[PDB]
């Protein structure tokens, strides 16, 4: 639905999906970084009723579902669930095919590298994307933020980086990787 | 007899006054980098809004 072929956009946290266009200052939808799937039998005919619900579908009918995030600490580890999660972002919601549009994906520096390799591949091979980019979060907050200079310490739903930038460049020795995050602080 | 001490109390004042004078001619005809500058300041208190740029 967009009229010029600009960038795309999805910030695929372990938590929720923020996505739109570049260029933008706003994901155009956000959608959670959830699979769902029904944990009950079904007990009438004819009720349609899917194997698997995704994004806001997960959620909007989640009385009787069980909820997945293939995200975990910031690392995708169920493919075929983002997949279907970024086909449903992609195409039926923010109305943009990623055939006519490069697409910039986010993560930690010290993401394991299956998280980078594997999203690469997947908007390459099962979204034809023209272009791919996989970006750094302390890079994309200190841009957010107006900064060439400072800390990035993402308090996010995953995991948490800490990490240190300096004139635009990186200071890898000072990063402080820490197992906390958003995700926990709900558990407690 | 004193002929002699007053040429070389002299000759001793006319070298030093001669160095001097070289060094004093070139202190006093330009004397622009030895002196200072404004060093101003932006403030930005034209800052009414955002900028054009993403990052802004």
């Amino acid at each position: 639905d967009e009229d010029e072929t600009t960038a795309l956009v999805c910030d695929n946290g372990s938590g929720l999906v923020k996505a739109g266009f570049a260029g933008d200052d706003a994901p155009r939808a956000v959608f959670p970084s959830i699979v769902g799937r029904p944990r009950h039998q079904g007990v009438m005919v004819g009720m349609g009723q899917k194997d698997s619900y995704v994004g806001d579908e997960a959620q909007s009918k989640r009385g009787i579902l069980t909820l997945k995030y293939p995200i975990e600490h910031g690392i995708i580890t169920n493919w075929d669930d983002m997949e279907k999660i970024w086909h449903h972002t992609f195409y039926n919601e923010l109305r943009v095919a990623p055939e006519e549009h490069p697409t910039l994906l986010t993560e930690a520096p010290l993401n394991p590298k299956a998280n980078r390799e594997k999203m690469t591949q997947i908007m390459f091979e099962t979204f034809n994307v023209p272009a791919m980019y996989v970006a750094i979060q302390a890079v994309l907050s200190l841009y957010a933020s107006g900064r060439t200079t400072g800390i990035v310490l993402d308090s996010g739903d995953g995991v948490t980086h800490n990490v240190p930038i300096y004139e635009g460049y990186a200071l890898p020795h000072a990063i402080m990787r820490l197992d906390l995050a958003g995700r926990d602080l709900t558990d407690y | 007899m004193q002929a002699l001490l007053g040429a070389r109390a002299k000759e001793s004042l006319d070298l030093r006054a001669h160095l001097k004078q070289v060094k004093k001619e070139d202190t006093e005809k330009e004397n622009r980098e030895v002196g200072d500058w404004r060093k101003n300041i932006d403030a930005l208190s034209g800052m009414e809004g955002r900028k054009k740029k993403f990052e802004s």
